[PDB]
């Protein structure tokens, strides 16, 4: 029940569930966030 | 000393905004809407701004990205050529 709760915030809520109150983030916008930390623009996600 | 956000408000999003037939992507921040116009704010705070060519980045066409919407992108050079 811990792993079902913390995969529910990882898939949906982003990284903001443990840093504060959980936001409402779509999953297609999460990989647009997480590519920008490693230096990859949003051109690579939406085409491929 | 920590930075904790408190109160939340639900807005309408979109991955891309189609204008001339080419898809626009946000350079910094996310696309939000109040139900009438599409606003450009950043991720950690709410500061709505107009859609500009400096805050957006353009690549590809509009037939690729799932969830693309149609709005107008304001160009500041267009009133400078007309005045």
């Amino acid at each position: 029940q811990y792993t079902s709760a913390l995969l529910a915030g990882t898939i949906t809520s982003g990284w903001t569930f443990g840093a504060g109150a959980a936001l409402q983030i779509p999953f297609a916008m999460q990989m647009a966030y997480r590519f920008n930390g490693i230096g990859v623009t949003q051109n690579v996600l939406y085409e491929n | 000393v920590t930075y904790v956000p408190a109160q939340e408000k639900n807005f309408t999003t979109a991955p891309a905004i189609c204008h001339d037939g080419k898809a626009h992507f946000p350079r910094e921040g996310v696309f939000v809407s109040n139900g009438t116009h599409w606003f450009v704010t950043q991720r950690n705070f709410y500061e709505p701004q107009i859609i500009t060519t400096d805050n957006t980045f353009v690549s590809g066409n509009c037939d690729v990205v799932i969830g693309i919407v149609n709005n107008t992108v304001y160009d500041p050079l267009q009133p400078e050529l007309d005045s």
